[PDB]
């Protein structure tokens, strides 16, 4: 497990230490959006955070099924539910609640234990997947991942208002690479001397 | 726990495949048994039904009188390997000191076989093959002579960076397969293995890759079969600075440990298009030749 | 006997008189895929009789002139019935089907149809007539949906291959003479176990009429020509909300 | 352990951590029909999986001044995917049920419901105030949908029967102090073996807050309540084209 | 044939019901076993959880020090024979000289138990039953005289023509069942047995009998259960005149052979429609009683 | 909080079918990704300089 960035908009020196984490807090109780991301390891966006994901830039293809981990890290104190969903290749991003649970989901309910586990199975027509980018490749597409509130992030007097969550990338026991090739990204601009 | 008699007696789940034939070993050909004359009504092989969809069985022994030869002549020489393991044109690539194709000294030459009729004709008779590859690289200058230069091949699988110039950094090669050969050597050849995520190549692919709205713009997408991108291959000349001489190079593939699936129709009309089975429309030619009368020869 | 024949497959049953026998595609039947070809890990789902029935589509007139048509499979049924519902709500697809063609006229009349199935039937233009024109065929020409769609160069097929060797596919003869339907039962056909169902078509189904149609004056001058098609072990994956397209 | 469970079905999961066990309706799990209780010849459909899933249908405010919300089966589910396509289509239907409603608070918020299941919840109206008016409820009330109705006179039901004697009907309480989730599991209930899923409903569902939602100012005031639900052995008969209502 | 793991190993089909609880004979009440004192930690059966939905199952002997009782009471007289196994009233049939109810001398009436609070409120306990029936028949004038009157009962299933006078011709009850009786005899009594369709009488159904839009004027067929229809009974004075007295008739019923299914809660407000749960919304009254103070008697 | 890796797979989240997977892993291993050649120094030996 290596943490995964969800939250890559932020860019300068000052605030690059927030795209670690991404925000819960008290909502209207209408089943609203919270954060998406796409599926794809080797692919750029926030898997390229994670070991798993800089290893996969070195092969072209890959199978297996992957799996993510959130940590809540809000006070002792707070309670709260939220649906986490995955939606199989070649369906839009879900406009709603309810149009998001007729994917793969699992139902997340605070308590003693922090984290919970999303599995992300392999569904997918071809053995493997070759690595797809934008243009006409991408009908190796993965899926979407999108968080959605249950009930509420409900907290009594004296606590915070806001709770931060972690999550965390690997892959399961059955993800397999191949071709190897060289890395996308050059680390090197004149002469290493 | 299944309690229901329809679910109990169901045939759900049979993943055997039926076959209504098996192969059987034919080194040679067919011999012919004797025959003799045959007076008789009710049994007659001569007539048939060409609606069923079968060919007709009927054989020498029951239409004329025949002697018996003992055939012996083989069929080795007709199967796909016999067939396909033979080596032809695929790609040129064209390395002039000034021009408009390759100005810079280097080029990329994406990796597919239906660039030239010879070679896309035989392939195409088919629908899905499976097969290793052979590569031979033969340099040499416009007037044909050889000079002491020296080339460096790269394979770039799909993914990896494409190099931009011949001063590229992409040119160390940490992973990517290379090949440093001069025009003084024979011809450079390599083995490639089968590289596909399905289990075969298809040559035609009647679908789009992406969902959305299939507009004007969003059109060349049909046809295109991501499975058979198997990466660009990219030249250059080595050193610093502007080679000598003008070089052009041509690839030869040979195929080898061949499978295939569903036979198609054989191309009857010129090509005009890559990935791409247009044909002009105004000229329509027949297949065949032509004669004056079909009474006369 | 032969001529005469019964299918039956759900809650639905055609009978027919002048048979020409049933041809099998490849010499192999339909069937489920094993677990050691499978590669998707969630438990297909298998409807069975509810999909499994057979499904009339539509009715084309043969006429004097007429040049051909063909069909995309399975693009005709993905917004039929629940076999439509099943294809839009699920990722992946895998089915095999079998197919009768209705045409018959009287002792009268006289023409020929061949009616063939072509894996991966790939639809080219006339690239612009001269032929220096990049152009790719519209949607109502490589999708026409379940209306069909008409042939423009038949002898070419619309893809610059000879129709004279179309037999070498499973195919069969509509002689109004000796029979008035045809029957080709076909095996699931791919590289892949398992493809999208809207994206990805399997194969086309051609009807040329290669002997024109004729007859004298004062004989029934309608002569439609009906598609009716039923699949076979039908599987699907990969379930989310419905897609139009 | 007893208080934390997970409930997997399908390709759905819910976890908890403040469950309190699990009520088995009459104590009876959900089954098919065996064959001498069925009475129709045609075979039925089982689609398994792609019906067999968790849905989440809507998300209700609990306030200090509520008065109860009751849902109709299947009336919520007659138009959600793959299961509401089959309701549309077939004639027949039979299935069980597995319901989790959700809610939950802090340490420091008080309140108590009574989920309970009440089989042919016929629902009465007021008969115009003083009872010489001979009404019935509209369509918004008898079959309010998937979005739920709400009670008029919870101490009546809507029916004229005392709220005080609804536990002898399976339920369960959620208690903030205690739990945050209920789970009831109902087996098929009719007189019938099978039955419309669009003109009958088979049982109503309860949620009555019996002890008034009470914190102090300055704690969340937003307090939802979530109904999740997912179908069991479900069974359909009688295909035909689909039907609006 | 099944050759897929997820086939072979499936649980489709299973049609037993897995029961969790058993049914034990019950004589008698339970008897009391002896008890003494108790003093530790970790054992409490005075504490329960009624969020679980269950009723708590603290004895006497877990709470207090008790003596050893033989409990020799019986248990059959709240059995469901010994509960619904007694007549009373369902309907009243009235047959006037001159009026505007019934002024021919026939009345039809639609047989329903429904009508009448007493039996109402105790069949309605329930949801589902499955009976059989004993009909008795009581009739007399208004002032409460028995008199030398010769009357026909018939008994008309579903479908079958509904007489529209006294001289039609329904009553040659070719098939039809009837009673010929006097009014100086002993009453009639006659056993019917389960005429329902479905496997039980259902006294609430929460639906609609046919599709379409629900209208306005097709609202009430809410509740409207086909099943309960179970055809008209059929009055008439035998004669080709007028009748010299006027007769009331009153119709018990008496159940027997009885099961029950899903108990639900007792009626406690007044009844107002036939077939109709309705209730007087601006007049709803309490269960019980009620007292001036919690903390007194 | 562990630091160790969850464990729950497939079969314990969702409903699956079998698949016999025979997918290698020998190209991982280190000599796979190792023993390929890549440039490490140059040496220039003008006429000049
Ligand atoms: C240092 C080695 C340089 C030589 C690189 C040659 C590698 C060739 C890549 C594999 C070729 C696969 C054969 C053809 C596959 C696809 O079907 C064609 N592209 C068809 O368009
Ligand atoms: C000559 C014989 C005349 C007596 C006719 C009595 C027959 C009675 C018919 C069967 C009664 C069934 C008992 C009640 C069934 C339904 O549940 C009720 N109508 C409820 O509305």
């Amino acid at each position: 497990e290596t943490i995964l960035e969800v939250n890559n908009v932020p860019t300068n020196a000052t605030s690059l230490m927030e795209r670690l984490r991404f925000p819960v807090s008290a909502q209207a109780g209408k089943g609203e959006l919270c954060a998406v991301f796409r599926a794809d390891p080797g692919r750029s966006g926030p898997w390229q955070s994670t070991l798993l994901g800089q290893l996969c830039g070195y092969y072209t293809q890959w199978s297996g099924s992957l799996e993510v981990t959130f940590m809540f890290t809000g006070s002792f104190m707070a309670t709260g539910k939220m649906l986490i969903a995955y939606t199989p290749p070649g369906g839009p991003l879900p406009k709603d609640r309810a149009t998001a649970m007729l994917g793969t989901h699992v139902i997340w309910d605070f308590g003693l234990q922090s984290s919970v586990t999303l599995v992300i199975p392999w569904i997918s027509n071809t053995h493997y997947r070759a690595h797809a980018r934008d243009g006409v490749f991408d009908y190796y597409t993965t899926g979407l991942v999108s968080i959605w509130y249950q009930t509420n992030y409900v907290v009594p007097i004296g606590a915070p208002n806001t709770a931060y969550i972690i999550a965390l990338a690997a892959a399961q026991k059955n993800f397999t690479m191949k071709l190897c090739k060289d890395a996308s990204d050059i680390l090197q601009t004149g002469t290493i001397q | 726990g299944d309690r229901v008699a329809d679910v109990i007696e169901s045939s759900i789940g049979d993943s055997v495949s039926r076959a209504l034939t098996r192969a059987l070993p034919a080194p040679t050909g067919q011999d012919t048994q004797v025959s003799s004359h045959r007076l008789d009504t009710g049994k007659v092989p001569a007539l048939q039904a060409a609606e069923i969809g079968a060919s007709s069985n009927a054989s020498d022994e029951s239409m004329i009188e025949t002697r018996c030869v003992l055939n012996s002549h083989s069929t080795a020489e007709t199967t796909l390997d016999s067939f396909f393991s033979r080596a032809g044109l695929v790609g040129e690539i064209d390395l002039p000191l000034e021009g408009t194709t390759n100005p810079n000294g280097y080029a990329n030459w994406d990796i597919d076989i239906t660039g030239y009729a010879q070679m896309r004709r035989k392939v195409e008779l088919f629908t899905y093959m499976r097969f290793d590859a052979e590569f031979t690289f033969v340099a040499c200058t416009p007037t044909g002579q050889v000079v002491p230069q020296l080339l460096q091949y790269m394979f770039v699988p799909p993914g990896a960076p494409e190099p931009d110039s011949r001063e590229s950094l992409a040119w160390q090669t940490a992973t990517n397969p290379s090949v440093f050969v001069k025009l003084s050597d024979p011809p450079a050849q390599v083995s490639v293995p089968f590289m596909s995520p399905a289990s075969a190549y298809q040559w035609f692919y009647d679908g789009y890759p992406t969902f959305g709205e299939h507009k004007q713009e969003k059109d060349l997408e049909y046809g295109a079969c991501p499975n058979n991108m198997m990466g660009t291959f990219s030249v250059r000349t080595v050193g610093t600075s502007k080679s000598k001489y003008p070089l052009v190079i041509r690839i030869y593939m040979r195929m080898k440990h061949v499978r295939a699936w569903i036979p198609r129709p054989m191309r009857n009309q010129n090509y005009l298009f890559k990935a791409n089975p247009n044909y002009a429309g105004n000229f329509i030619k027949p297949t065949g030749a032509s004669r004056t009368a079909i009474t006369t020869l | 006997s032969d001529r005469v024949a019964q299918l039956t497959i759900g809650n639905s049953t055609i009978t027919t008189q002048e048979a020409a026998n049933i041809i099998v595609g490849y010499g192999e039947w339909p069937s489920y895929c094993s677990d050691s070809d499978a590669t998707a890990v969630d438990k297909p789902t298998r409807p069975d009789v509810s999909v499994n029935r057979f499904y009339t589509l539509d009715t084309k007139l043969w006429e004097k002139s007429s040049k051909g048509w063909y069909w995309k499979f399975p693009d005709v049924l993905t917004e039929t019935g629940v076999f439509g519902q099943n294809a839009q709500f699920h990722y992946l697809y895998r089915s095999g089907f079998c197919i009768h063609v209705q045409c018959n006229a009287s002792k009268f009349h006289q023409g020929a149809l061949l009616v063939a199935v072509l894996p991966e039937y790939v639809i080219g233009s006339v690239a612009g007539g001269t032929g220096t024109e990049d152009t790719h065929p519209p949607y109502k020409q490589t999708q026409p949906g379940a209306d069909g769609f008409e042939l423009q160069h038949p002898y070419v097929l619309d893809a610059g291959i000879p129709i004279s060797q179309l037999t070498v596919c499973p195919h069969q003869w509509i002689n109004l003479r000796t029979n008035n339907c045809a029957t080709i039962i076909v095996p699931y056909i791919n590289a892949l176990p398992f493809d999208s169902a809207l994206n990805h078509c399997n194969f086309g189904l051609l009807v040329v009429p290669i002997s024109p149609l004729d007859y004298d004056q004062g004989a029934t001058p309608v002569i439609p020509i009906t598609i009716t098609l039923a699949p076979m072990c039908s599987e699907f994956a990969g379930l989310r909300q419905a897609v139009t397209q």
